[PDB]
Order: C-alpha cells, then structure tokens, then sequence
RNA sequence: CCCCGGCGAGGGGAGUGAAAAAGAACCUGAAACCGUGUACGUACAAGCAGUGGGAGCACGCUUAGGCGUGUGACUGCGUAC
RNA sequence: ACGGGGCUAAACCAUGCACCGAAGCUGCGGCAGCGACGCUUAUGCGUUGUUGGGUAGGGGAGCGUUCUGUAAGCCUGCGAAGGUGUGCUGUGAGGCAUGCUGGAGGUAUCAGAAGUGCGAAUGCUGACAUAAGUAACGAUAAAGCGGGUGAAAAGCCCGCU
C-alpha cells in the first residue's frame, strides 16, 4: 500500500522524538590504574578491578 | 526580440507569497498553494466586514438585555420606552453606559417606564 | 514496460464483460 | 473607542446556592445554565467566562411533568458495537441523581473549551448539605 | 530543427503524456511555434504626402528661427580645422548644411565632426531637418528645394 | 573567544549524524571526549575527530585553555550527493544517492 | 611556513590580493528543500487550517498615552483550485 | 420521524401590541458610467437625475517586459544591473525612496516593433522532497581460534582444526 498524501515535516519529526541516543550515565574509575571504562568491563590495557587480567 | 520571463515572473511570486505570512505549512511556502490562500483570505475578508456590523450589535443588544433587567425592564420594553420618550442614543453608548455609568444608565430606564406608563 | 504483468494479464485486465 | 471586554483576569465570581426540592427540571435548568455563562452581567462577553459558581442541593427531588416520570429516556452508546443502553428517569434517579440535572444543564451550554469551563462552576449535590461553607454561597430563589 | 521523427514511445500504456515528436516546441530543444522569416518592413507614403511633409517641416524651421540662409559656404582647403573654426563663428555646434552643388572639399572637411552634415538638395530627407539642430541652405539651395516642393 | 573546526563532504548523511551530534550540544569538552568514546557509531568516529581538531585550534591559534572549553554550538549540514545506479528485476533501475555531510563544531573557553 | 589528522580527506592560522563568504566544487549566487539559535504558543483537545473579535507575554518608542512589531489562549463564521 | 437540551406550554386556535432579523431601505464619506441643462466650454468644469451582480460574448481604457530612435545626451567605482529587507504611495496591473549584498553597467520623455505576462496541458528539462533510515544486502556449502601487518582486522597474509 501507499499513502494518499504527503505527510509534513511535523509528522516526521514527531516520528523521530523516539530516535534520540542516550549517553552512558557513568565510566567507572579503575581502583589502581586510575582509568575509566565501561563498568563491568576491562580497562583499555587489561585491567579489571585492580588486577591486570591480560598482560599484553 | 526575445524576452525572458525571469525578473518580473520572480516579482510577482514574491509578492504573492508575502502576504501568506503566518499561514501553516506548504500555504506559507509554496507558491500553488500560497495563491490560493491569499484568495481565499480575501473572500474571508470581504464577508467579514459585512458581519462585523451584525456580531457587535448582536453585542449591545446583550448587554443591554442584561443591564436592564437588574433594573426590572426586558430589552424590548426599554428601547419601546425610549421610542416613546423620543431618545435617539445608539445602542453602541447604550451599551456603554451600561457598562461605565451604572447610575446614568438606571437614569435612562426611569425615563423609558416613565413615557411606557 | 506497458508492465506490471498484471496490467497485460487479462484474466486480472478483462474482469467485466 | 472599541468595545469594552472583560478580561479573564479581572472578571469578578460569586457562589449561590440553590434549592432543587419541587424545581421542574428544565425549568429550573435554564436559570443554571443562564448565570454559569454570564447572560445576567452587564460585562458579558462571549468569549470569557464572566459566570458564576453555583450549588445545587437535593437534586434528587427535581420534578418532571406529565408522564416523563416513567417515559423519559436517556440514551448513550458505549462504543462497541451493540452498545445502546437506555435508562429511564425513574432509573437514574435511583442510581444517579446528580447526573439527571446534569445532563440537562450540559446540553443548554455552548459547546467547546469554553463551554466545557462553564460546566466545571457547577456543584451538584443529591442531599442538603455541603462542603463549601468557606466560600460563603449566596441564596438564590431561581 | 534536426532530428528524427520517430515516435519517442508508443501512445497508451507508458503513463507519461502523448508525445509525438523530440521537435515539438513544447519540449526543450524543439522548434519556435511561430518561428520568423525574413521581413520587408517598408511602408508606402504618397508622393503628395511625402511632399506635404516636408512642406510643414521648412515652414516650421522658419517658425522656430532654425534655419539659416547664406549665399555662400565654402572652405579654401579639405581642411576639419578649417570647417570647424568657420563654425564656431557663426555659433554652430552641429548642423545640416544643404548647398545646391556638393563641394568637393567641404565634403571632406566635414566628414569627422560626427555633429556636421554636408548634403544636397537633391538628397534632403524629413528626419534630417527635425533631427539636427540648426538646418544653413545656401541661396543657390533654396530655390533648388521651393522647385522641388512645387 | 570562538574557534571552529569543519569536516566538509564527510561520508554519511546529515540525519545519521545528528543523532551524535545532539549528545554533546552544550557539554564541556571533558564530557564530550568520553561520551564520543563509548557510542557504538560511526558517526563519533567522525564528530570526535572534528571535535578534537577544534580543542587543537584553540591553543595553537587562539592560546586557549582545555581545563574550561565548552561545545558551544555544533551542527551538521547536508553536503552533495553522489548520484549512482541500482539495477532493480524486469529491466528497471533505480537512482542511489550517497549523502554527505558538514560537521561544524564551535568551541569557546566562556 | 606552522597546528589537529592516518607521512590522509578535511579544516584552523599565516601569507598573496582591492576582495579568499574571489581557493580552484572558484563572478553574481534566487526558490524549493534541510538545519542551529532566540521570542511567543502548544500535552482534556475534533474538521480546507483562514477570517472578524481578542486577553496575556516578549522587545522597542515615548510618556505625566498607548502606539509599533512578533506570537495567538478563547470565540462567531467558514466543505481547496 | 422537534436540529439538540428540554417543554404540559416553551403545543394548537383567535385577537393585540412590542422587539429581533438581510450585502433590502435610510444616514454619513468616497469613486465611476450615462443623460438633461448650464458658469461656457475645448473637450473641460458646474448643477442635476439616474445607473453601477455577472458566464459565453461584444465595446472602451491602461500597466509592465525586451529591443530601435531622441542619446557621442543623462545617471553611475562618492557604487550600475541583479539579489534581499523596510517605508511611503495609486482604483488595479504597479510606482517611488532607501538599509545590506553586488562590483559595471543602466537609461528619462515621447514615438516604433513584438519570441511581450503562466498554476494547470497524465506539459518539457534540471534540482530537491515523501514513503524512510523503512524493504533489501543475490542460493540455507559453514565456520572456530592463535600469530602478523596496520590509524584501525569477522572478511587480507601465515598456521592448526
Ligand atoms: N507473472 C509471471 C509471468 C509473466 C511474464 N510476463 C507476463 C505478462 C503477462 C502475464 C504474465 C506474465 C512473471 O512475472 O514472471
Ligand atoms: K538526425
Ligand atoms: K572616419
Ligand atoms: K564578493
Ligand atoms: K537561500
Ligand atoms: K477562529
Ligand atoms: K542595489
Ligand atoms: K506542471
Ligand atoms: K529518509
Ligand atoms: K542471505
Ligand atoms: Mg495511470
Ligand atoms: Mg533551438
Ligand atoms: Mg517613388
Ligand atoms: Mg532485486
Ligand atoms: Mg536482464
Ligand atoms: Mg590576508
Ligand atoms: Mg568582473
Ligand atoms: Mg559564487
Ligand atoms: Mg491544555
Ligand atoms: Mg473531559
Ligand atoms: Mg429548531
Ligand atoms: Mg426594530
Ligand atoms: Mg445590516
Ligand atoms: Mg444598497
Ligand atoms: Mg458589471
Ligand atoms: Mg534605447
Ligand atoms: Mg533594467
Ligand atoms: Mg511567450
Ligand atoms: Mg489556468
Ligand atoms: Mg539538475
Ligand atoms: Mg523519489
Ligand atoms: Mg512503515
Ligand atoms: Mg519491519
Ligand atoms: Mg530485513
Ligand atoms: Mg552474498
Ligand atoms: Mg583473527
């Protein structure tokens, strides 16, 4: 099927008033390294909770 | 002798859609549509000045009506009284009076129950 | 073109005689 | 000079009371709906609320004429389909004995966002007494 | 216009308006509807009317003090310096000298002042006379041009 | 003082792109650098480049400070479009358009 | 020439020029179309979206006053070409 | 199957007097047409009477556009045409003045000639929307991990399954 008539630019925009992304609240501060990250996550060089789980 | 349409044609477009300020949508932006609504809004103007006359004496009457009932007189009997009293005030100050000058106006009535006797 | 297949079929075209 | 018009910031309000015990219903409705819109004000104008606030007590005892007691009718439909449902006056007096006045109050009213706020300086009571004893309401024999 | 007269696309069943032809003015690149052709743009006047038109133009130079009447005009040497000094004291910035035979040497001395017009009797013509501003017949040239009138 | 950095004729379309654009209209450029780190877009890919390109114009040409840079004003403009073809079945085809992109980003120290 | 960037694309300065919003996509640079900012309206309200009436607000002007501009709650009438 | 609320009259019959009610008629201001008659026109004015809804259609009178003469004139780098606002003005088509942009042309008056005026033709060409960040991403033979390079590796190279 196909519309009828052309639907406005408000039309539109009220569609996309659900489109918006949302920011992550908070990083969380790793406990030795100092470093934020996702929390739950490991920190960009392999900390996680103040031990370094992947020495590389 | 070759004419082009381009300077005068963007003229008369630009004078069409200034009048279509503050219409919603495509009426304030697009010429097909503007025109119409310029159109339509004179007819609308035409019309209106002719009901102009009528709403706001629909108006006086009203508060006419209301004034003199406070003093115990229907519409009809009051503007009869004042025929009969050979008053010529317009319903555009009686409405006035009814309004501003609440003891002129109660004035009037005893003149109009006065010569309705 | 001319199709829309189903603007030459005439079972679909020649529904009213 | 223009017309004077009263604006919605200044216009002055009262509370009435109104008895409804013997009142024939539609009788008395048009006085109601005569003082909610402001017809009885030298200030009126038709697009303010220029009215005035009014309570109606015992409205379960409003009186019809005639045989309407038994053969009035009151109708509305809920929506889905098949669904009329009727009530007579007997019947809502019973059940609803605000609503009867109501109804009839609501239908001699202009239609609209200002018609709507006319309807909201109504109170409408079914026994004798009420609880706006702080705004002071005025007696009316209307 | 160069093309071909092939139908662009067939009459029904394409959903776009009949065409018939790439050459048609409606499209861009077709013909000019009502296109021109070389036009003869001359009119008739009759020799009475022609004659009774400058009639009015002579009588009216008269009127308005135009033109000016001398028995002599001549420059000694095919000189622009000499006809423009002769000019200046008579007062004439431009003007149309009519003389009844055309001097060989006034013609080419007045031939670069673009505000000067040396010509004959015989070739006088309406828009001349009312174009320049002050019109100098010598005698010999105007009983040249009373004949011609009639 | 107001610097500006510009991404002309970036390689995705305007709408995309706001959607990015709009997490960090008014932020400081702390919160804005690490909010652009952790979306999973493209779009931050490209706003955070411009971004920090902006902070470098600051204090190379202007002598700015980070410690009090704020994303005054950011928006993204609709850029020319590439035209191509999509062969569709029975013979037809369609007009792809690639979109592009402006994005502006405004930094300044008040 | 310097600075961010991937020894990018793109940009910010510096410089040339009368002019660089004349920067090679380069005279002028309209409209549709798409955005950012500010003023006002809008989440109990039914329809060719205007027109007549009209409060409030915002910014100007000048006063011993209400005028201009923007918006338009509510309201009568009104079924495009 | 009163337009509705409602109505025992707010229904019907008879009489009467008020009022409401139209772009009708009157009041006040203005414009134009046609007659009659005159300060005497000079083609106009004055008094007066009257008319002024309009399709097909007939009659009259104009605006603006480009080009030719007037014009080797006049305006213009002390800012032309064009673009974009504002104000004033005419019964209309319109005109005039000016802020900003623009950076070299424009053209009175009075005559002359027309490729002389666009919203429609499933009109023609170019740009740009809408549906919509939606369907789809082309065989249901299938991938998993380690290392390398690199700004970045599910897809590239190397190795084992
Ligand atoms: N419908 C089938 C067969 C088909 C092809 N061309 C047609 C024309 C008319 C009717 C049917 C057809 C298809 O699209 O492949
Ligand atoms: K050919
Ligand atoms: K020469
Ligand atoms: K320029
Ligand atoms: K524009
Ligand atoms: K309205
Ligand atoms: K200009
Ligand atoms: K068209
Ligand atoms: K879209
Ligand atoms: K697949
Ligand atoms: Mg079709
Ligand atoms: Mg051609
Ligand atoms: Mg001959
Ligand atoms: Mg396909
Ligand atoms: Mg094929
Ligand atoms: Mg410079
Ligand atoms: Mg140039
Ligand atoms: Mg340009
Ligand atoms: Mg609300
Ligand atoms: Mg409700
Ligand atoms: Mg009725
Ligand atoms: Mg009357
Ligand atoms: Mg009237
Ligand atoms: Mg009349
Ligand atoms: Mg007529
Ligand atoms: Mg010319
Ligand atoms: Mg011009
Ligand atoms: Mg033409
Ligand atoms: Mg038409
Ligand atoms: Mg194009
Ligand atoms: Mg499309
Ligand atoms: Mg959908
Ligand atoms: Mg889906
Ligand atoms: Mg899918
Ligand atoms: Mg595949
Ligand atoms: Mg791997």
């Amino acid at each position: 099927a196909v519309q009828q008539n052309k639907p406005t630019r408000s039309k539109r925009g009220m569609r996309r008033s659900h489109d918006a992304l949302t920011a992550v609240t908070s990083l969380s501060v790793d406990k030795t390294s100092g470093e934020k990250h996702l929390r739950h996550h490991i920190t960009a060089d392999g900390y996680y909770r103040g031990r370094k789980v992947i020495a590389k | 002798a070759r004419v082009k349409r381009g300077v005068i044609a963007r003229a008369r477009h630009k004078k069409i859609l200034k009048q279509a300020k503050g219409y919603y949508g495509a009426r304030s932006r697009v010429y097909r549509v503007a025109f119409q609504a310029v159109i339509k809004a004179g007819q609308y103007a035409y019309r209106d000045r002719r009901q102009r006359k009528r709403q706001f004496r629909q108006l006086w009457i009203a508060r006419i009506n209301a004034a003199a009932r406070q003093n115990g007189i229907s519409y009809s009997k009051f503007i009869n009284g004042l025929k009969k009293a050979s008053v010529e005030i317009d319903r555009k100050i009686l409405a006035d009076i009814a309004v501003f000058d609440k003891v002129a106006f109660t004035a009037l009535v005893e003149k109009a129950k006065a010569a309705l006797a | 073109v001319t199709s829309k297949w189903f603007n030459i079929d005439n079972k679909i075209v020649d529904h009213f005689p | 000079m223009k017309t004077f018009t009263a604006k919605p910031e200044t216009v002055k309000r009262d509370w009435y009371v109104v008895d409804a015990t013997g009142k024939t219903l539609g009788r008395l409705a048009t006085e109601l709906a005569r003082r909610l819109r402001g017809k009885h004000k030298a200030e009126y104008t038709p697009h303010v609320d220029t009215g005035d606030y009014i309570i109606v007590l015992n409205a379960d005892k409003v009186a019809v004429t005639g045989n309407k007691r038994t053969d009035k009718v009151y109708y509305h439909h809920t929506g889905h389909i098949g669904g009329i449902k009727q009530a007579t006056f007997e019947e809502m007096i019973a059940r609803r004995p605000e609503r009867v006045i109501e109804i009839a109050v609501k239908g001699m009213l202009p239609k609209g966002p200002l018609g709507r706020a006319m309807f909201r300086k109504l109170k409408v009571y079914a026994g004798n007494e009420h609880n706006h004893a702080a705004q002071q309401p005025q007696v009316l024999d209307i | 216009v160069t093309g071909s007269g092939k139908k662009p696309w067939r009459q029904k069943g394409t959903g776009r308006a009949r065409s018939g032809s790439i050459k048609s003015p409606i499209w861009r690149s077709g013909g000019v509807t009502f296109a021109a052709r070389p036009q003869d743009h001359s009119q008739k006047v009759n020799k009475k009317m022609y004659r009774g038109a400058l009639k009015s133009i002579l009588s009216e130079l008269v009127r308005q003090d135009r033109l000016i009447v001398v028995e002599k005009f001549s420059v000694e040497a095919p000189k622009t310096k000499l006809l423009a000094q002769k000019l200046k004291d008579m007062a004439l910035e431009d003007v149309l000298i009519i003389t009844g035979e055309l001097d060989e040497n006034l013609f080419l001395a007045a031939r670069n002042l673009h505000k000067v017009d040396v010509r004959d009797a015989t070739g006088i013509d309406p828009v001349s006379l009312i174009a320049f501003d002050k019109v100098v017949m010598t005698a010999d040239a105007v009983k040249q041009v009373e004949e011609m009138l009639a | 003082m107001e610097t500006i950095a510009k991404h002309r004729h970036a390689r995705s379309s305007a709408q995309k792109v706001r959607l990015v654009a709009d997490l960090i209209r008014g932020k400081k450029v702390s919160q804005a650098l690490d909010i652009l780190t952790y979306t999973n877009k493209k779009a931050a890919v490209l706003v955070k480049k411009v971004l920090e390109s902006a902070i470098a114009n600051a204090e190379h040409n202007d002598g700015a400070d980070i410690d009090d840079l704020k994303v005054t004003k950011i928006f993204v403009d609709e850029g020319p479009s590439m035209k191509r073809i999509m062969p569709r079945a029975k013979g037809r085809a369609d007009r792809i358009l690639k979109r592009t992109s402006h994005i502006t980003v405004v930094v300044s120290d008040r």
